[PDB]
């Protein structure tokens, strides 16, 4: 999960990192405001959407840019009048933007250094690392390209905590001197720190910054929180929106569907992570646009299939739905019945190809074929998919 | 160290096995299951039901006492997720040869704990979390995947998902060939068991003559997994290995049910994964339908049929 910066920010802030004075506007007016009593040399405004890249981002208002910089409130209002309820989209959303509803309105530093820092749980190595390049505000991805030797990593042991070692060590990696090496180390540890507190999976800081006046100031945040924390990190995750989510995504999460949207018009759900992916793979391998994924989880009941349909046939562009069920736990049986019900009760208008296997399979076949309904039962993964993608050619 | 665990995970009839959290909703109904399937499944632990009995089965107070007075060599975990942490340490405390965390949501931070704790000991091999478990058809059964479409045979199964392995386990005897060992290893990204264990096992495993390696975006283990190929099946008794990488549409920063499944910061592309694989001689399925079809092609090609 992850929470807009103004959030991210104050986390921070709340766990002594240095970060920006700011405040938050839903308003053009209200960032006006906030920009006057910053009362600051030079305001940094930033749309808040979670997708990265808002710097060089378009918005639907026809503003380019989705962070400025000015010295006069009354173009922090101009500036937000073209943001708040506009789309804003990145090399990171897709085309048709994110619609902001909150900007920052922050004071701006003088950056005189700009580096890279990053707190990761390393899947690579099983611990958490420390990411750092003296080469920031940047892709961290170009850098490790074009520079490899630039990117620095200390492994921190889990048990033992990040040592001042391996903070001053980073610290001097940045190029922060010697004078500031010291803060720079001290924020890390805090970052660290926070990062664990917090369940993050990553906390990304670019630019971990040096302003003229010597601070060692976190100039823009990313933090990735585990989704698997929320039952320990309830406060964090209150403050998660889903105000972002494509609104079917919303739905079919109330009732644990893992539904991710895609771009097309076959639309699946499928039992089980892989499986799920692999039946949007096997309908793209064989021609069609898989119109998402949706995953039911380990207990499909009768309400799931139903809302996972009720869902799908909301969206106009699917043109047909296709359901690969392997039944093992819940067998087949009782699947097939929530299967027909839900045709029933919702009158589907798109061609259905369902593929059962696994569990009182047999029974299940007998379900759909004694429904009468016009429901297309594959003999396999592949039919499934070939079939599919036929009904909507 | 923690690699010399790695044998632990071919479980077989001679494994005895407990389930922790055994009274409860999840480790009763799996437990019920596994009873009938012919696991040897001997007891289970649960806080202050030691002397007691469940199921039939006599309940211990503490891992330590169960593995004591049964002799159980391998324990499973359905516990909730908030506390399957402190299941598995007390799994790993009291020493059981091998244990299997089905459980799904434990948090990373305590996975990567775990896992700090795990390599740092020879004892305990962990297989998952977020898991179906591992099962030898016929004879040993640890977890939830459904024991009926197994049938004993001579292919090596690892996967990161449930029921696609499924899909490939059905498959598989479909061509008629069966399974040797199958192993979930699990969709989390920090885990107790990687690709390359099973490989391991599955390449020095007389009875195991072709692999199937089931991968999806996010991470690097299908990478490291290509790697080991590479070196150590390479040869004139190479045994072949057939594989599907899930996630070939999945779409960039998204979580993709799995908590592991994610590709970010540009890493974790399910078509890098392919090409490291092929290079390493591993014949990838393109279609998740063909695992059982490009397998059987494969022993065929070699006169192994
Ligand atoms: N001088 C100065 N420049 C700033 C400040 N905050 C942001 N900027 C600059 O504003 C420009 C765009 O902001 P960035 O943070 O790089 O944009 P971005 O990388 O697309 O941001 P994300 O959407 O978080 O990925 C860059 O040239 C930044 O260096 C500040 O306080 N002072
Ligand atoms: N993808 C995209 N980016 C744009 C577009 N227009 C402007 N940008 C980027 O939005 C940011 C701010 O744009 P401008 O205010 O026009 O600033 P600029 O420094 O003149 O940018 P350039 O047009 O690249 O020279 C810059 O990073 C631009 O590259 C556009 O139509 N598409
Ligand atoms: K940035
Ligand atoms: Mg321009």
């Amino acid at each position: 999960m992850n929470l807009q910066e103004y959030q991210s920010k104050k986390l921070m802030s709340d766990n002594g990192v240095k970060v920006q004075r700011f405040f938050v506007a839903d308003t053009a007016n209200e960032a006006l405001e906030a920009a006057k009593r910053l009362n600051a040399k030079e305001i940094v405004l930033k749309a808040q959407i979670l997708a990265g890249g808002r710097g060089k981002g378009v918005f639907s208002s026809g503003l380019k840019g989705g962070v400025h910089l000015t010295k006069d409130p009354e173009v922090v209002g101009q500036l937000a009048k073209q943001m708040i309820g506009y789309n804003l989209a990145t090399k990171q959303t897709p085309k048709e933007g994110v619609k902001v509803n909150k900007v920052m309105v922050a004071e701006a530093l003088d950056i005189s250094r700009e580096t890279y820092l990053a707190i990761l749980m390393d899947r690579s190595c099983n611990g958490p690392v420390l990411v750092g390049s003296p080469q920031g505000g940047v892709d961290i991805e170009e850098v490790a390209a074009s520079n490899p030797e630039l990117i620095f990593k200390e492994q921190i042991d889990i048990i033992e905590g990040i040592k001042d070692s391996q903070a001053q060590r980073m610290a001097e990696n940045l190029g922060f001197l010697g004078p500031l090496q010291n803060q720079a180390a001290d924020q890390i540890k805090k970052l660290y720190n926070l990062f664990l507190k917090i369940d993050a999976t990553q906390v990304e800081v670019n630019p971990f910054g040096e302003t003229p006046e010597g601070q060692v100031v976190c100039f823009d945040a990313k933090i990735n929180f585990d989704d698997n924390a929320e039952f320990r990190q309830k406060d964090i995750f209150a403050m998660d929106d889903k105000s972002e989510n494509e609104p079917i995504e919303n739905e079919a999460a109330k009732y644990d569907l893992k539904y991710i949207g895609l771009d097309g018009n076959i639309a699946c759900f499928v039992n089980g992570a892989g499986l799920a992916m692999a039946t949007c793979d096997i309908i793209f391998l064989n021609g069609g646009k898989p119109a998402n994924f949706l995953d039911l989880g380990g207990g499909v009941k009768e309400s799931q299939v139903y809302q996972a349909f009720k869902l799908l046939t909301a969206d106009p562009k699917v043109e047909a739905i296709l359901v690969n069920i392997f039944g093992g736990i819940v067998n087949c049986a009782i699947i097939a019945n929530g299967i027909t019900k839900a045709c029933r009760e919702l009158e589907l208008k798109v061609p259905l190809v369902v593929r059962l296997e696994g569990t009182n399979v047999h029974e299940a076949q007998n379900i759909l074929t004694n429904s009468g309904l016009p429901i297309t039962s594959a003999v396999d993964l592949e039919d499934a998919a070939k079939k599919a993608v036929a009904s909507v050619t | 160290s923690y690699t010399a665990s790695r044998k632990h995970l071919y479980v077989d009839k001679n494994t005895k096995v407990i389930c922790q959290g055994f009274t409860g909703k999840q480790g009763t109904f799996h437990s019920q299951q596994a009873l009938e399937y012919g696991t040897n499944l001997v007891g289970g632990t649960t806080p202050g039901k030691g002397g007691k009995t469940h199921l039939g089965l006599p309940v211990f107070n503490t891992v330590k006492e169960a593995k004591e007075q049964t002799g159980a060599t391998a324990s499973v975990i359905y516990v909730p997720p908030p506390f399957a942490a402190a299941a598995i340490n007390e799994a790993i405390d009291a020493e059981v040869p091998l244990v299997v965390c089905i459980t799904e949501g434990i948090p990373q931070q305590d996975m990567v704990r775990v896992k700090h704790r795990l390599l740092r000991q020879g004892k305990t091999r962990l297989i998952g979390p977020n898991c179906p478990g591992v099962i030898n058809p016929g004879e040993c059964k640890i977890g939830i995947m459904p024991g009926h479409i197994h049938k004993k045979g001579r292919i090596g199964i690892v996967s990161r998902s449930g029921t696609l392995t499924y899909e490939a386990v059905h498959q598989t005897t479909q061509v008629g060939l069966g399974q040797s060992l199958c192993v979930g290893i699990g969709g989390d990204p920090f885990n107790g068991t990687d690709f390359t264990d099973c490989l391991e096992i599955f390449l020095n495993d007389p009875a195991t003559e072709g692999i199937i390696l089931i991968g999806e975006i996010g991470g690097n283990a299908e990478e490291n997994a290509a790697e080991f190929l590479k070196q150590h099946n390479s040869g004139p008794k190479s045994k072949p290995v057939v594989s599907f990488i899930a996630g070939l549409t999945a779409p960039p920063g998204r979580r993709m049910g799995h908590a592991g499944a994610i590709i970010a910061g540009g890493k974790g592309g399910a078509k890098e994964k392919i090409t490291a694989l092929q290079s390493a001689g591993v014949v990838v399925s393109m279609s998740p339908a063909q695992l059982g079809t490009t397998i059987y092609k494969e022993f065929e090609k070699r006169k192994m049929l």
